[PDB]
RNA sequence: AAGAACCUUACCUGGUCUUGACAUCCACGGAAGUUUUCAGAGAUGAGAAUGUGCCUUCGGGAACCGUGAGACAGGUGCUGCAUGGCUGUCGUCAGCUCGUGUUGUGAAAUGUUGGGUUAAGUCCCGCAACGAGCGCAACCCUUAUCCUUUGUUGCCAGCGGUCCGGCCGGGAACUCAAAGGAGACUGCCAGUGAUAAACUGGAGGAAGGUGGGGAUGACGUCAAGUCAUCAUGGCCCUUACGACCAGGGCUACACACGUGCUACAAUGGCGCAUACAAAGAGAAGCGACCUCGCGAGAGCAAGCGGACCUCAUAAAGUGCGUCGUAGUCCGGAUUGGAGUCUGCAACUCGACUCCAUGAAGUCGGAAUCGCUAGUAAUCGUGGAUCAGAAUGCCACGGUGAAUAC
């Protein structure tokens, strides 16, 4: 997109391919750098995560996940009861979160 | 000076030379009259002047070989639009308008294996 | 049979003609019998040399000839003996001058004239015609071509009743006239009856 | 017709007097693909036509058509499972389609010397409302009255 | 006053021919009135495909010959004989006579 | 296609070519306008397969009589096989 | 079957041969070859002249021809229900699948379903699916506009005169020829649409929404077709199911069906005059001109391997005149006589010409077929096969519709 071959060509495909350049950034975004299947996850929501809570628990990884009232708990090894839709739940949760996991190594 | 324009209708090719002085035509060394200017076809040699007006005011040398007698009017039809842009590009507006600057691309239709012509398919029957 | 010859459809698009000489129909006839004769002599004495194609050319009353094979060595031979003999054989059947080449043909595993040709050898010693076709898909897969794909046909094993069960890897786009393909065949010939074999080797795009 | 709803084709108008409904009635009569043929026989019984009846060529043709132009025909139609035989109005082009169509089968069938001479017969019959193509167009709307019923 | 004619079977390689004897008859000597194209022949084939029956199963094939003209004016004389031994052709036929 | 009938196709341009082409003076100069005597019809006591016009023009590889086409000398399906792979210079499907 | 008088040709009746018509091997003898005669339907026997051209420690040789024994050769003989190769068909219909993951004990499912949209499993959105392949589309040929280069055998706008013929100097404009480029992209505008895909309309443009036509035929189905094109397993025959020759047949004829051509007429028949095409073929070939014949053709004899010469006058059409609705000046079958050409040979069984003859047929029952535009309909022209021979097949152009609510 900045260096190879993105001007060559006509604009229909150029158009097609940063179309989907957006497309996969929105959908596997952020774990672009992660190479390799985590040791922990975390989740906001039990219920309506329940196919990562699944993958997670046939891979054998560590979940930590916040429950509601209508959630279903075993599938987590570690459950946090709560609010799940708040935003100002969930900006309480993962700003403690955030701030734990920031003291790694040292 | 004359004014150029080619002209084509179905495998018919036309050669017109338009000079700005009396109203007679000449085709293929022959009057239009003499040419097809009585029989069919008759005024779609004409038709392109009617409007914008001719009266008198344009004469016609034109050459046409290939195709029939339809082939050979469409062609010279098409070929004097062409060369009445010697007014500029202001009579395109109606000539346009009237379909004449379109160049018809109907050629007729090669026949294929199977078939009688064309698309005409051989008599069929199930018993 | 529903499907053009790839290498024909292609012939004046990506492929070269096998016969590049000029004639008129006085003597168009003739050129077509003498190659005809040459190729199946010379196929026929080059058996055990792995030959892939034979190119004839005409210039000037004279022919060329170019052999395309995997082993050139053996058919050039210790300096130049039997491909001598050649000549003189081809020269008298051409009824002309003749000239001879040598193509070296690398990597024998991405044409599929040697594929078909070595396929249809093991299944005349009775290889299992699974395992000869395995074996030949996945070692051209192994240096490039894009699209091996490879089918047998007929009384496959001795059964009673043919089948075809052919088998491709990669991406073989025979629909696409701009696509490279190197389509041919062969047949063998085991106590059972003949067993045809395609191959077809898909490479760069253009 | 399934899917594709489609356009119009031109026709360009007559050489003589310049009219697109009098072109399209030389190609319904034009057999074969021979246009100058049946020009020539147009022409020829319009002719006739006007200096019969004084009046004019357009004038007179158009009277005549005036007396067959159909209003309402029937169609069936097969909705309940039974055949029905409802009348329906007829669209304004369709209308002189049908009229012209119906005045050159007249005169095919009028036996005169030559079709110029049958043409001019037929048509100025129908000026007076009363060949055949005139029959033809009452017989149409008859049945029509009919089946009122259904619509 | 000389004229050469080529044949071929394919444009890319008479267009490489004919370039060649125009720089080489120009380069020594002169004229050449350039070459002309002159109408092309398609000669139509049409052939049954099936062995038995199936009358309207057929291909369509063809042969196209090209043709040009280069038509030299000035017998020169380094010219003639500098004309001969280029054929290095392998595939077009060239007519040198007048 | 029987090797016998090959067989009697190469006969048959055997004698064609050596009988006639030089005894057609028998049946082309003699049997005109000379003013006659029939002598001459009465000599083609030739072996009869000397006449050109008995010969089938088979096919060069297979020999089929049927389907032949003067020009590659060849049977229509056999034309296709070598026109596929190449062989026939300049020759491809063709559309127009 | 892109072309059965002989041949082709297999089939029938006769007359013949047996290592053979076709191939390799061994031995023996002889160059090869060429000119004539007899018997025979011919195949084949019988003879007579003529020729003897190529190597050589030489039991023999190289090309060529006969005789003898074997190994063999030969088969269009059977099995397409043993096969390869090739082909039809559903169907140029838009579908058919796989890897990993997930669900179910399992056959399997999902993906490939759903909301829109498309010619399209086309595209966007959503979604336990994430990706991929074969298909669709594109890349290919041709046609429609323009530009550059080149300009003969093709062309003639502007100039000179001319036999008025581009004919002739001359010209490179134009037509054209054939190589290389430009051009079409929903690209631009307005509206609709989840703001997405896309859709409706407008401008421009030769061309507008995959512009027109072609080639291109997925996984598979019908034990579909072909052992007779070829190849091929098995089986079968081997003085015969092999091989040669003459004649006959494949062309029969109480009948039934399919596909076509020509008609039944006045939108026409006939006579005279006259205008406008495209695309092809040609050396065992196309065959000007001129003379002869009523004609098919014959004699003599240029040119052309061909933008040059030949085939080769396009016909419908357009002007006049006549026919006046009749089984006719419609229709042309059938038959008699007389001819031409190809071919060794036109009886069975060729094509065409001249004179005469002048059937049925007056628009076709039940039923049934093709076609959406340069199409149907109608009118001519060329090619393959081919000594000779199309109403078939494959191509080319002229005129040119009706109708899709
Ligand atoms: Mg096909
Ligand atoms: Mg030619
Ligand atoms: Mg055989
Ligand atoms: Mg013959
Ligand atoms: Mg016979
Ligand atoms: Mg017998
Ligand atoms: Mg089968
Ligand atoms: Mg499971
Ligand atoms: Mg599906
Ligand atoms: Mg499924
Ligand atoms: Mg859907
Ligand atoms: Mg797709
Ligand atoms: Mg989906
Ligand atoms: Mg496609
Ligand atoms: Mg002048
Ligand atoms: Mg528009
Ligand atoms: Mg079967
Ligand atoms: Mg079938
Ligand atoms: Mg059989
Ligand atoms: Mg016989
Ligand atoms: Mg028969
Ligand atoms: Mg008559
Ligand atoms: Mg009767
Ligand atoms: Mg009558
Ligand atoms: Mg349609
Ligand atoms: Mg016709
Ligand atoms: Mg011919
Ligand atoms: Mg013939
Ligand atoms: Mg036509």
């Amino acid at each position: 997109s900045q260096d190879g071959t993105f001007d060559k060509l006509t604009k229909k495909e150029a158009l097609m391919r940063t179309r989907e350049l957006e497309k996969l950034e929105n959908s596997l975004g952020g774990i672009k750098d992660m190479g390799g299947l985590p040791d922990a996850l975390f989740v906001i929501d039990a219920d309506h995560e329940h196919i990562a809570i699944k993958e997670a628990n046939n891979l054998g990884i560590p979940v930590f996940a916040i429950v509601d009232t209508n959630s279903d708990p075993d599938g987590v090894d570690f459950v946090i009861p709560g609010n799940d839709d708040a935003i100002r739940a969930v900006t309480l949760y993962l700003g403690a979160v955030a701030a734990t996991v920031r003291e790694g190594r040292s | 000076n004359q004014y150029y324009g080619t002209g084509r209708r179905k495998s018919s090719a036309a050669r017109v030379f338009i000079k700005p002085g009396n109203g007679k035509i000449v085709i293929n060394q022959r009057s239009l009259e003499q040419y097809f200017g009585r029989e069919t076809a008759r005024m779609v040699v004409r038709q392109p002047l009617e409007l914008v007006d001719m009266v008198e005011k344009l004469d016609l040398y034109i050459t046409v070989k290939g195709g029939g007698i339809s082939g050979q009017a469409g062609a010279i039809r098409h070929g004097i639009t062409r060369a009445l842009m010697e007014y500029d590009e202001s009579l395109r507006s109606e000539l346009r308008k009237a379909g004449f600057v379109t160049r018809d691309a109907r050629q007729v239709e090669r026949k294929k294996v199977g078939l009688r012509k064309a698309r005409r398919r051989p008599q069929f029957s199930k018993r | 049979g529903q499907k053009v010859h790839p290498n024909g459809i292609r012939l004046g698009i990506v492929k070269p003609w096998n016969s590049t000489w000029f004639a008129n129909t006085k003597e168009f006839a003739d050129n077509l019998d003498s190659d005809f004769k040459v190729r199946q002599y010379l196929t026929k004495e080059l058996a055990k040399a792995s030959v892939s194609r034979i190119v004839i050319e005409r210039p000037a009353k004279s022919i060329r000839v170019t052999i395309h094979t995997a082993r050139p060595g053996i058919v050039i031979g210790k300096k130049g003996e039997d491909v001598e003999k050649l000549r003189k054989v081809v020269a008298d059947i051409a009824g002309v001058p003749a000239q001879i080449n040598i193509a070296e043909v690398r990597k024998p595993e991405l044409d599929a004239k040697l594929v078909a040709d070595s396929i249809t050898s093991q299944l005349e010693r009775r290889v299992m015609f699974r395992r000869a076709m395995k074996r030949a898909v996945q070692n051209a897969m192994r240096l490039g071509a894009k699209g091996i794909k490879v089918e047998v046909s007929g009384r496959l094993g001795g059964a009673e009743i043919a089948r075809t069960e052919w088998y491709r890897e990669g991406r073989v786009p025979l629909h696409t006239l701009r696509a490279d393909i190197d389509y041919n065949t062969s047949e063998a010939h085991t106590t059972y009856g003949v067993i045809g074999v395609k191959v077809w080797i898909f490479k760069g795009e253009i | 017709p399934r899917r594709r709803v489609i356009g119009q084709r031109k026709i360009l108008p007559d050489p003589k007097f310049g009219s697109e409904l009098l072109a399209k009635f030389v190609n319904i009569l034009m057999v074969d693909g021979k246009k100058s043929t049946a020009e020539s026989i147009v022409y020829s019984a319009l002719e006739t036509l006007a200096q019969r009846s004084g009046k004019s060529e357009l004038e007179a043709f158009e009277v005549a058509l005036e007396n067959v132009r159909p209003t309402v025909e029937v169609k069936s139609r097969r909705v309940g499972g039974s055949t029905y035989q409802v009348p329906v109005e007829v669209r304004p082009v369709r209308r002189n389609a049908l009229a012209m169509r119906w005045i050159v089968e007249a005169a095919r069938k009028r036996g005169d010397k030559s079709m110029a001479l049958r043409l001019a017969n037929e048509l100025s019959d129908a000026a007076e409302n009363k060949g055949t193509a005139v029959k033809k167009r009452e017989d149409v709307h008859r049945m029509a009255e009919a089946n009122k019923a259904f619509a | 006053r000389i004229r050469i004619r080529l044949k071929a079977f394919d444009h890319r390689l008479i267009d490489q021919a004919t370039a060649e004897i125009v720089e080489t008859a120009k380069r020594t000597g002169a004229q050449v009135r350039g070459p002309i194209p002159l109408p092309t022949r398609k000669e139509r084939f049409t052939v049954l495909i099936s062995p038995h029956v199936n009358k309207d199963a057929r291909d369509q094939y063809e042969i196209r010959t090209h043709l040009r003209l280069v038509d030299i004016v000035e017998p020169t004389e380094k010219t003639v004989d500098a004309l001969m031994r280029l054929d290095l052709a392998a595939g077009v036929d060239v007519q040198i006579s007048l | 296609a029987k090797q016998s009938m090959k067989a009697r196709e190469v006969k048959r341009v055997a004698l064609a070519d050596k009988y006639f082409a030089k005894r057609a003076e028998l049946k082309a100069i003699i049997s005109d306008v000379n003013a006659r005597w029939n002598a001459v019809l009465k000599l083609q006591t030739l072996p009869r397969d000397s006449s050109p016009s008995r010969q089938r023009n088979r096919c060069r590889q297979t020999g089929r009589p049927h389907g032949f086409l003067r020009k590659f000398g060849l049977s229509r399906i056999k034309v296709r096989e070598a026109a596929m792979r190449g062989e026939i210079p300049g020759l491809k499907k063709a559309s127009w």
